[PDB]
Order: C-alpha cells, then sequence, then structure tokens
C-alpha cells in the first residue's frame, strides 16, 4: 500500500464486460457515475492502481476518511469521478503458518498529498534527539508487516483495489466506447448511419 | 552490558553547604540518554533530571547537572534539608538499561552515647513454649555498632538478628534493637544473658545482664 | 494530575502464574511505550522490562526472557506482565511506568510513575501478643522502657498505639525482619518517665486487618 | 460564580514599593470600574480609591495623591497599585471590588467584591513556648484552668490544638496583640474539671508555617 503502481490504458475505447464478471466482488460502488450509461462518453486517458489491504481498512480508502492508511499510505482528494472495484484474495495471499511478504508505513511526520508515493526507509524521532542511524527510546521503524494468515476473520480477508481515474483533459481523447453493426440491406430505401455521414 | 559503579557511597554533611555526587559508568556512553531520578524510602520514585542538561517540570533550581563523555556529577546549589534520600541514575542509550547502586546522604552530627535497655523474658512467653531475650539500644548517632550475646561466658552467634530504624524528625537519632530467640530446652540450664554493647562513643564496655 | 493506576498486593503459591496490569490512557497513541522494573527492600533496581504499544518489539535482560513475557492492548490501554515458574526470590515491590506522549511526538524522558505491587509467596498463620514488662534493674532513674512483641503473621498491616491511641511522641517501632521458618517479628519500645510508673497503668494495642485481632 | 482573585500577604521593608493587583473579567469592557479600600484591625474605612478602565480619569483623597498610584491594563484585565514611603501606619487588610457591567452599560452598585491583602512590616524571629501549670490555689472543685503561652512571632498562622487534637469543647483562644518591642503575643486557656488532673496527663501542641516548629 505504500508502494502502489500505476498504469495508464488509453488510445482505444473501454470494454470492460469479459472480466468473467469477477464473481467475488463484495464492493461496487460509483461515486460521480452511473453504472448503467457509462460508455457513452469519451475519456482521454484511465488511470489504474494496485494493492492489498486488510478487511478492516476497506473502507478507509475514501474521499473524506482519517487514519494511518488514509494519511500516510494513499490519499484521494475532494473531487473525484469514479467506481469501486475490489476483490478477495484470501486463498491466494496466504501459506502455511503465517504469511510476511507486505509491508506499510505507520509513522510519519505530516499526511501525504493526494497522488504521492514515498518509498523512503528513513527512521522517524518521536522526541527532541537525532537517531544516529541507531534504533532507542526516541527513534523507531516506520514500516513492519501484516501477519496474513489463512486461519483468521472476515477482517483480515485481503482486498486488492484498482482505483480507475478516467481523465478528460484539453488534448483529443482516445478513450472512448465500443461500436455495433447491423448487417448490409441492399437495394431497399432506408436509413442509413455510417461513422459520420448519415 | 555498560555497568554503572556510584563511587560516593555515604555522604554526610551539614544544612546550608554544598553537596556533589557523581555516577561514572565503564565505557563511553552518548550524553543524550542520561536520566537522574529520587526516590523516598516508602514512596513512589519521580523524575529529578533527564538528559543531563535540562530540568523536569516543579524542581527547584538547585539541581545542577554537570560532566559529558564519560563521568557525570550532579551539584547542588544550597543544601536545604527536604531530599534527604537515595538517588539513583540510568543510562537509556543501548538496549540493556542497567542502574547504580545508591548513594545515601545523613545529617550530620555530634556522637552522642547510646542506652542500654536489656527486658528478661515474660511469664505467658515461657508457659506458651518459647523464650527472647532482647536488648534495646537508642539514642546514638553513629550508625555502626555490634552486639555479641555472653550466654555462660559461650560466644553465640547466628541464631540473632538486628532491625535498624530511620532518623527521627527531632534529634536524627538511631534505634537499635536484637532480640536471642531461643527454647526452652536451653532456657532452663542457662541463665545469664548478658548484652555485650561496644560503641565508639563509649570509652567504657557497657555489659547487662540478669539471673 | 496524570497518573498511572496500579493493582494491589497479592499472594501466591510457590510457582504459579502471575498478572500485574497497569491502566493508564496515554497508551492510545501508538507511539507510548510502558517499563517494567523491580525493588527489593533496599536492594537497588534490576531491569527494564520495556514494551512500545504498536509494533511490537521485545527486549528483555540475561536473566529474563525465559521465564517472563510481557503483552499490550491499544483498545482498553490496560498493559499486562506475566511471569511463570514462581520461586522465593520474587518477594518485591513492581513499578509502573510510562513517559507522556503526544499523537505524533513523545517526550524525552519518564515523567509519570505507578504506585506499586507488593507480591509475597508464604504461608499463613495466627498473630499472636507477648508481653514486655520492664525489669527493675534496667531502670536508672527518670528513664524507663516497655513495649509489646507480635510475632507468627505472614501479613504485617500492623499500626502501634498506645493508651488507646492518645500518645504521639516516645514512639519507636522497628521494622519487621523475616524468620528462617517463613513468618514474621516486628519490635516496638517506648520512652516513659520512671517516676510514671506505679500511678499510671496502660497496654498495648495492636491491630492486624486479615484477622480482625486486637487485644 | 463571578468572583475577583486577590494576591495574598507580602512583609516589606520601613519604606519601599509595594504592588497589589486584582484580577478579574469584566476589566474588557471600557466601562468597568475598581475601587481600593483600606480597613484596620476594628478600625473602619479609610478612602476611596477609584479609577476608571479607558478614559482615565483618577480621584484621591487628601491625605493621598502624594505617594500613592492606580494605573490600569485592559489587555490582561488585571488592576496595579503601587504604594511608595511605607510607614509604621499602613498594616492593614487591602480589598478588592468592582462593579458587574456590560458592554453598553453598568449596574447601579458595587456587587462583587474581593479577598484581602495582609500587609505587616517588621522584622523577624523565633517561636517559643512557655509552661503555664495550674496552680493549687486557683482550684476550687471542679473548675480548672491552664494554657500554653506562645510569644516572639512575627506570623501568626497558628492553630491551638489539646489532647492531640481529641478535644473540641472548652476552647478559648485570645486574640494576638503588639507589643513595644513589635513582637506578638497570643493567649490560650482550657476549662478542664478539677478531678480530671492528677489522672490523665496532657499537653498543648503548637504550629508555625514559616518556622516548622511544633511542641
Amino acid at each position: 500500500v505504500y508502494a502502489w503502481n500505476r498504469k495508464r490504458i488509453s488510445n482505444c475505447v473501454a470494454d470492460y464486460s469479459v472480466l468473467y464478471n469477477l464473481a467475488p466482488f463484495f464492493t461496487f460502488k460509483c461515486y460521480g457515475v452511473s453504472p448503467t450509461k457509462l460508455n457513452d462518453l469519451c475519456f482521454t486517458n484511465v488511470y489504474a492502481d494496485s494493492f492489498v489491504i486488510r478487511g478492516d481498512e476497506v473502507r478507509q480508502i475514501a474521499p473524506g476518511q482519517t487514519g494511518n492508511i488514509a494519511d500516510y499510505n494513499y490519499k484521494l482528494p475532494d473531487d473525484f469521478t469514479g467506481c469501486v472495484i475490489a476483490w478477495n484474495s484470501n486463498k491466494l495471499d496466504s501459506k502455511v503458518s503465517g504469511n510476511y511478504n507486505y509491508l506499510y508505513r505507520l509513522f510519519r511526520k505530516s499526511n501525504l498529498k493526494p497522488f504521492e508515493r514515498d518509498i523512503s526507509t528513513e527512521i522517524y524521532q518521536a522526541g527532541n534527539k537525532p537517531c544516529n542511524g541507531v534504533a532507542g527510546f526516541n527513534c523507531y521503524f516506520p514500516l513492519r508487516s501484516y501477519s496474513f494468515r489463512p486461519t483468521y476473520g472476515v477482517g483480515h480477508q485481503p482486498y486488492r483495489v484498482v482505483v480507475l481515474s478516467f481523465e478528460l483533459l484539453h488534448a483529443p481523447a482516445t478513450v472512448c466506447g465500443p461500436k455495433k453493426s447491423t448487417n448490409l440491406v441492399k437495394n431497399k430505401c432506408v436509413n442509413f448511419n455510417f461513422n459520420g455521414l448519415k | 552490558e555498560i555497568v554503572l559503579t556510584q563511587s560516593p557511597g555515604t555522604l554526610s554533611l551539614s544544612p546550608g553547604e554544598r553537596a556533589t555526587l557523581s555516577c561514572r559508568a565503564s565505557q563511553s556512553v552518548r550524553s543524550g540518554y542520561l536520566g537522574w531520578y529520587q526516590q523516598k524510602p516508602g514512596q513512589a520514585p519521580r523524575l529529578l533530571i533527564y538528559g543531563a542538561y535540562n530540568r523536569a517540570t516543579g524542581i527547584p533550581d538547585r539541581f545542577r547537572g554537570s560532566g559529558s563523555g564519560t563521568d557525570f556529577t550532579l551539584t547542588i546549589s544550597r543544601l536545604e534539608p527536604e531530599d534527604f534520600v537515595v538517588y539513583y541514575c540510568q543510562q537509556y542509550d543501548r538496549s540493556p538499561w542497567t542502574f547504580g547502586q545508591g548513594t545515601k546522604v545523613e545529617i550530620k552530627r555530634t556522637v552522642a552515647a547510646p542506652s542500654v535497655f536489656i527486658f528478661p523474658p515474660s511469664d505467658e512467653q515461657l508457659k506458651s513454649g518459647t523464650a527472647s531475650v532482647v536488648c534495646l539500644l537508642n539514642n546514638f548517632y553513629p550508625r555502626e555498632a555490634k552486639v555479641q550475646w555472653k550466654v555462660d561466658n559461650a560466644l553465640q552467634s547466628g541464631n540473632s538478628q538486628e532491625s535498624v530504624t530511620e532518623q527521627d524528625s527531632k534529634d536524627s537519632t538511631y534505634s537499635l534493637s536484637s532480640t536471642l530467640t531461643l527454647s526452652k530446652a536451653d532456657y532452663e540450664k542457662h541463665k545469664v544473658y548478658a548484652c555485650e554493647v561496644t560503641h565508639q562513643g563509649l570509652s567504657s564496655p557497657v555489659t547487662k545482664s540478669f539471673n | 494530575q496524570m497518573q498511572l493506576v496500579q493493582s494491589g498486593p497479592e499472594v501466591r503459591k510457590p510457582g504459579t502464574s502471575v498478572k500485574v496490569s497497569c491502566r493508564a490512557s496515554v497508551f492510545s497513541f501508538d507511539t507510548s511505550a510502558v517499563q517494567w522494573v523491580r525493588q527489593a527492600r533496599g536492594q537497588p533496581l534490576e531491569w527494564i522490562g520495556w514494551i512500545v504499544f504498536g509494533s511490537s518489539n521485545t527486549d528483555y535482560a540475561q536473566k529474563f526472557r525465559d521465564r517472563v513475557t510481557i503483552t499490550g492492548d491499544m483498545s482498553t490501554g490496560t498493559a499486562y506482565m506475566e511471569l511463570s515458574s514462581l520461586r522465593s526470590e520474587d518477594t518485591a515491590v513492581y513499578y509502573c511506568a510510562a513517559p507522556h506522549c503526544n499523537r505524533t511526538n513523545c517526550h524525552d524522558g519518564f515523567d509519570i510513575w505507578g504506585q506499586g505491587t507488593v507480591v509475597t509467596v508464604s504461608s499463613t498463620k495466627g498473630p499472636s501478643v507477648f508481653p514486655l514488662a520492664p525489669s527493675s534493674k534496667s531502670t536508672s532513674g527518670g528513664t524507663a522502657a516497655l513495649g509489646c512483641l507480635v510475632k507468627d503473621y505472614f501479613p504485617e498491616p500492623v499500626t502501634v498505639s498506645w493508651n488507646s491511641g492518645a500518645l504521639t511522641s516516645g514512639v519507636h517501632t522497628f521494622p519487621a525482619v523475616l524468620q528462617s521458618s517463613g513468618l514474621y517479628s516486628l519490635s516496638s519500645v517506648v520512652t516513659v518517665p520512671s517516676s510514671s510508673l506505679g500511678t499510671q497503668t496502660y497496654i498495648c494495642n495492636v491491630n492486624h486487618k486479615p484477622s480482625n485481632t486486637k487485644v
């Protein structure tokens, strides 16, 4: 969660309909768009994030939320328009006798601005004396594991969330929507609607 | 692990003077994680000096800290008697945190003479099946005494315990008691139980006994 | 005033599990710490026994880390300490200490302390009082002495009073000592003028809370 | 409750500058006023000594306006009073008073008062207690009297207790008087039946705060 990736898919329309319906969803909410009519708008670029969170911290990644994950690992602004896409990963992110491969930042000086990724491995000071590169009383380590185990409750299930950030700026749009077709009725006076001409 | 070796064990002064106590270490420690504390016998400890340069809240402006690198010391501005307790030092810089032995401060006065008071066993105690001889030593300034029982001209030891009290609030003296717990098997035979009192102030050895 | 409440005394068998707690309100900032120090009667401190709530990183002494364990709880803000394999060397007073910390930074020293917890492992018996009437040979003129002996008691919540409490000066109560069997024995004397003897007769008064016995 | 906090007592030399304050919250309305009245032991009030915060208009008495001055401060809301050339006639209690005022209009009388400030100018000595054992000629049958005399003391934070505080009736403590040298002297007696004499012997207890001396 402290080092979230970002992809930029563009230059063609959005056809998110072959995702095998994503049987485990558990979370489907759209803030500023309607799920029914969503492909009728042309967008420039679409961004998506990738991270893993616990079960008791799913409702923390939302505009207008405070805490330790929503302020020190990932924060979204108040002006956001998109949906929520996430699923459970309890059968994959768990091994025998505990799984320790995920880290998260807990201690920091101030909060993170929206769209800010920090991969600093520096020590944090909680007093008035320098750490001098050695752990002591007023110097702790701001990184720890998660202790993901399969034998747990519904508040430990890992949720891989993908955050769509549809963007339409001041340039040729590229992520539009898919189109259909009919057959070719010949020798009949009927209406025709091609790409540009009617 | 780093250990603390406090050199000043006992340092008696007079109210209205300056006292200097020190608490050094073996190796060289960081001069940024040192803390002095004050603990009263029968109460809870508190913080006195933290960081060796800054004072705590509520502490009067008379506890000044000095020393750096390997040797540290604590200086007193004016010896107004209200904190005649044992102090301790802590070096919370490394992983193993150790402490000191203890620095006790007492009030200086003239050498007095202790009073001897021996008490024979009671009748109810003998009827219950036990016996004990008590020799009271009170009103003595020097806290260094030694009592050896003389039971029929035989030096006895081992089965004897002594208890010392603290200083009073009127003349700052001490009290010493000694109980000689013995059974009736040795009480019906021996009858002379002397109390040899050997003190620095007493020039002649006072010895009281009974029959 | 910011203080830390601690539990009271407790008596246990020679070898069991003991749990001492130290409740506070500063233990909900993800950066507070609390140490557990032991101090015997006259002996100095022994170890540190610290724990940081949040990123749990335990660090004990050399003699420790084999029969002791310290846990943490941030929901209620109460610390815990478990010590197994209790032998006849842990008779001391346990103290609690935690520095004042904010929600983003802490202080640079231990400011607030606790109260104390006395742990004693022994049997129980019944108190008894033996007379200590004065002798006619120890009197030297205007200087007398007398008292009362109390033995065979495991707890010592004893207060010394004379003349039904109508006396404040001339009282010298000696501390209690531990015998070889396991029972304590105190001592108390009073200095009264020899001229008062034979005219005003008084006795000694004791008090024992776990038994409610007074003479 | 709306009250006015005043400073405590203070001892000075024969001739210096003294500053007594009276902090309140109603002194930030540009229309409040505060008076400074002096009252001796038994003597009535002396003057007015008023000041209006805002448009400074001072008005003192005939004896005053030559060695006294009163200032004002609306930022913190605390009044001040300076009196120079202190001689041996200002030993009294200074009071503070200010009527409750709103932001546009005030009241029609002084409602809230202060606490008091005792100012004494003298030297310092050490207290002492002298016995006052009863006489065999003053006894008339079941009517006795005794006490303890305390002299040579500049401050008088003295409380009289008997039987280590185990007595409430029959207490008659006389007020302190000022001698020609400058030291005070009180008096306290207790009325006990004559039959109680010779059976239960008790003493007197005193207390002095600036010296911590008790008998």
